[PDB]
């Protein structure tokens, strides 16, 4: 029956939108983590680099 | 629009539902609902839909309201696609304007009236009063009093005021508009004098009542003058609104109403069916086929020749079911010969009723008004007259055939060998009347008897069919069982009818006839025996009703002797037409009675019908009062 065919297909289209949202909510998380990590290594690269350059400076001073 | 998956609604007698349901399934329809009981399940509804609907109702109602204040209301014709919002919008400016004019217009009428009443007595009061309206040093009190009352109030005043008032009246007929002028100090005593009396002051509406009279008078005068003219203007505008807007209003109306129904329809079905009939849903592939036909048994709401003509319409009404026993329909072809056949008149009785029929297809001029019966304009419902063209045919036929058994009658009330009656004389046919004569008469009487016999059979036979095809043994035996009696009944009559035949010949057969009856009445057990006496009244009734249909008929024809052959002196060809002073009258008297006549037949018929002999309207029960039923 053309009505119930359509009722199936719609509900089924409704499924397709749920999935698509859920996927996006996963992706945004995925991408968050990625940035978060990048930013952390940055903070420690900076500091260590500095702590190096200055330390050795104190070696010279001796 | 709404029902986007889209509604069809069908309505009807409760019994027909499965067959209706089947007809709907065939059409191309899908998603047929509810199908016994009700309460759809994800094909229901929400108040949002209802709200929007409410908006259509507001417009619908509004169009009517505004139409109302103007006067009339619309008719089903052309709706049109609208915004609902648009419709609502549309209604607003026009309605407000018209409504505004209306509001003023009643107010104007009232003004006109009031002003007219008050101006003259007030003028009289004013004329006396001048100079002293102003003063509150002195106080003056207007009141109107009549001329008997002129001594009574005068006494009340006299006691209070003494002479320290000077007391004035001015005429305007119906009494004199009156003033007491008193000191301001004397005022309570003066008012109190009126109070004892019950005489009343001409206080008037509004600001006006309160006023200095002279000044008041000027305003009052202005109202009197102004209001009819003002009224004219407003009235013109209103009139103007009808002339233009009546179509507009209608188109809106039709739309709004239909929409309201349309919307409603969706809402009721949404939830819960028609009732016992049937809704359902179409994709637009299904949508075109479905509505057009699906067999008449139902009402939907959309998203020789003489003998055939009303009967043809009864063929459909046969087809509405309820049971295997046969349904309403028969009445119209059953009636006709006798219906017409009570009418057995003459030159002045029956034979002029054509003119009236000719005033239903031609008309009249000569007194007040009629123009076209097809256009059925009226003093009490017009509408009906258009509808009852089916009846207009049967009536035109009623007279035509009725005239004809009058002419059968005038075979035997003309021709000189048959009776002493003239073949065609110098007066008029049917001349010194003789069907009245007992022996001649006897035959016409006995003629009546026969049609009654037909009816005895027709009803009880149908009962036996009732139980046969509705399957009830109880009904079957009841209808059949009474016929067990009948041979013996025929015996008893026959011994007097032939003076001999039976009742002492078939009266020995009576002894066995009486038992056969009670056999299957006993098979149902039936303590409900006694009734069988009463059935004996009924047979005789058929005769009597027919008998009167003859006798009152016959009497009617014999009244044309004292109408048109005689009625003062003895009526020749001049005093004959001194009877014509009465003659014109007799036509209208004749008219009155004949309305009476026909109703006995149907009563007769109803005796049989509503003993459930073929009919499922009867004391209610689907199908509707027979009065309404047979006419198509």
């Amino acid at each position: 029956s053309k009505l119930e065919a359509i009722l199936s297909q719609e509900v089924e289209a409704e499924i397709q939108a749920l999935l698509q949202e859920a996927e996006a909510k996963a992706e945004a998380v995925k991408r968050e983590a990625e940035e978060k990590a990048k930013a952390l290594l940055q903070a420690r690269e900076r500091a260590l680099e500095a702590q190096y350059r200055a330390a050795l400076r104190r070696a010279e001073s001796a | 629009m709404i029902a986007p998956m889209e509604k069809l609604v069908l309505a009807g007698p409760k019994g027909r539902a499965k067959e209706l349901l089947q007809s709907l399934q065939q059409a191309g329809v899908v998603h047929l609902e509810t199908l016994r009981p009700e309460a759809l399940s994800a094909y229901q509804l929400s108040p949002e839909e209802r709200a929007e609907l409410r908006r259509w109702e507001a417009v619908s109602a509004g169009a009517e309201h505004t139409l109302s204040l103007l006067g009339l209301e619309a008719e089903p014709a052309r709706p049109f696609p609208e915004g609902l919002e648009a419709a609502e919008k549309a209604l607003s400016p026009i309605q407000a304007h018209a409504e505004g004019l209306t509001r003023q217009k009643q107010e104007l009428e009232e003004e006109l009236a009031l002003a007219q009443a008050y101006l003259e007595p007030l003028e009289r009061l004013a004329a006396l009063a001048h100079g002293l309206d102003k003063s509150p040093f002195l106080r003056v009190i207007p009141f109107l009093l009549t001329e008997k009352e002129l001594p009574l109030v005068e006494e009340a005043l006299r006691k209070a005021l003494e002479d320290r008032y000077l007391l004035a009246h001015e005429a305007y007929a119906g009494g004199v508009a009156a003033l007491v002028v008193v000191h301001r100090k004397e005022v309570d005593q003066a008012k109190a004098a009126l109070s004892r009396a019950g005489v009343a002051e001409l206080r008037l509406p509004g600001a006006l009542g309160e006023l200095p009279l002279s000044e008041a008078a000027r305003r009052l005068k202005e109202r009197a003058e102004a209001a009819p003219r003002e009224l004219s203007e407003v009235r013109q505008h209103l009139a103007k609104l009808a002339r233009e807007s009546a179509s507009t209003l209608q188109s809106l109306w039709t739309r709004a109403q239909d929409e309201v129904a349309r919307l409603k329809a969706l809402e009721e079905l949404a939830s819960g069916r028609f009732g016992f009939a049937l809704l359902g849903y179409v994709p637009v592939k299904a949508k075109p086929k479905v509505e057009e036909a699906l067999a008449r048994h139902k009402e939907s709401v959309v998203y020789n020749p003489p003998w055939a003509k009303p009967f043809e319409l009864l063929v459909s009404f046969l087809n509405t079911p309820k049971y295997g026993t046969f349904d309403p329909t028969p009445v119209v072809p059953v009636f006709f010969p006798f219906w017409f056949g009570m009418i057995v008149g003459d030159i002045g009785y029956a034979l002029l009723f054509y003119l009236v029929g000719r005033w239903l297809s031609g008309y009249v001029k000569r007194n007040e008004p009629l123009v076209i019966d097809l256009f059925a304009l009226k003093l009490k419902p017009q509408v009906i007259g258009k509808l009852v063209h089916i009846l207009n045919w049967m009536v035109f036929w009623t007279v035509v055939w009725g005239v004809i058994y009058g002419e059968f009658f005038g075979t035997f009330l003309e021709h000189l060998g048959v009776f002493g009656t003239p073949e065609h004389p110098g007066l008029i046919p049917i001349l010194i009347h003789r069907i009245d004569t007992a022996k001649t008469a006897n035959l016409l009487i006995l003629l009546s008897v026969a049609f009654g016999v037909v009816l005895v059979f027709f009803g009880l036979a149908l009962r036996a069919y009732l139980g046969l095809k509705h399957r009830h043994m109880a009904h079957f035996w009841e209808g059949v069982g009474y016929l067990g009696g009948l041979v013996g009944v025929l015996a008893l009559a026959a011994s007097y009818l032939g003076n001999l035949q039976a009742g002492w010949l078939q009266g020995l057969m009576y002894l066995g006839f009486g038992v056969f009856l009670l056999a299957v009445l006993m098979s149902r057990i039936w303590l409900m025996i006694p009734e069988i006496f009463t059935q004996a009244g009924h047979i005789l009734s058929h005769i009597r009703i027919y008998a009167v249909g003859a006798a009152g008929g016959i009497l009617a024809g014999l009244l044309t002797d004292v109408g048109f052959a005689l009625a003062e002196r003895l009526g020749l060809l001049g005093v004959l037409l001194g009877l014509l002073v009465a003659g014109v009258l007799h036509l209208l008297i004749l008219l009155l009675t004949t309305l009476g006549h026909m109703l006995q037949p149907i009563r007769l018929l109803w005796v049989e019908f509503f003993t459930k002999f073929g009919f499922y309207e009867e004391n209610g029960r689907p199908y509707r009062p027979f009065k309404s039923v047979r006419e198509a």
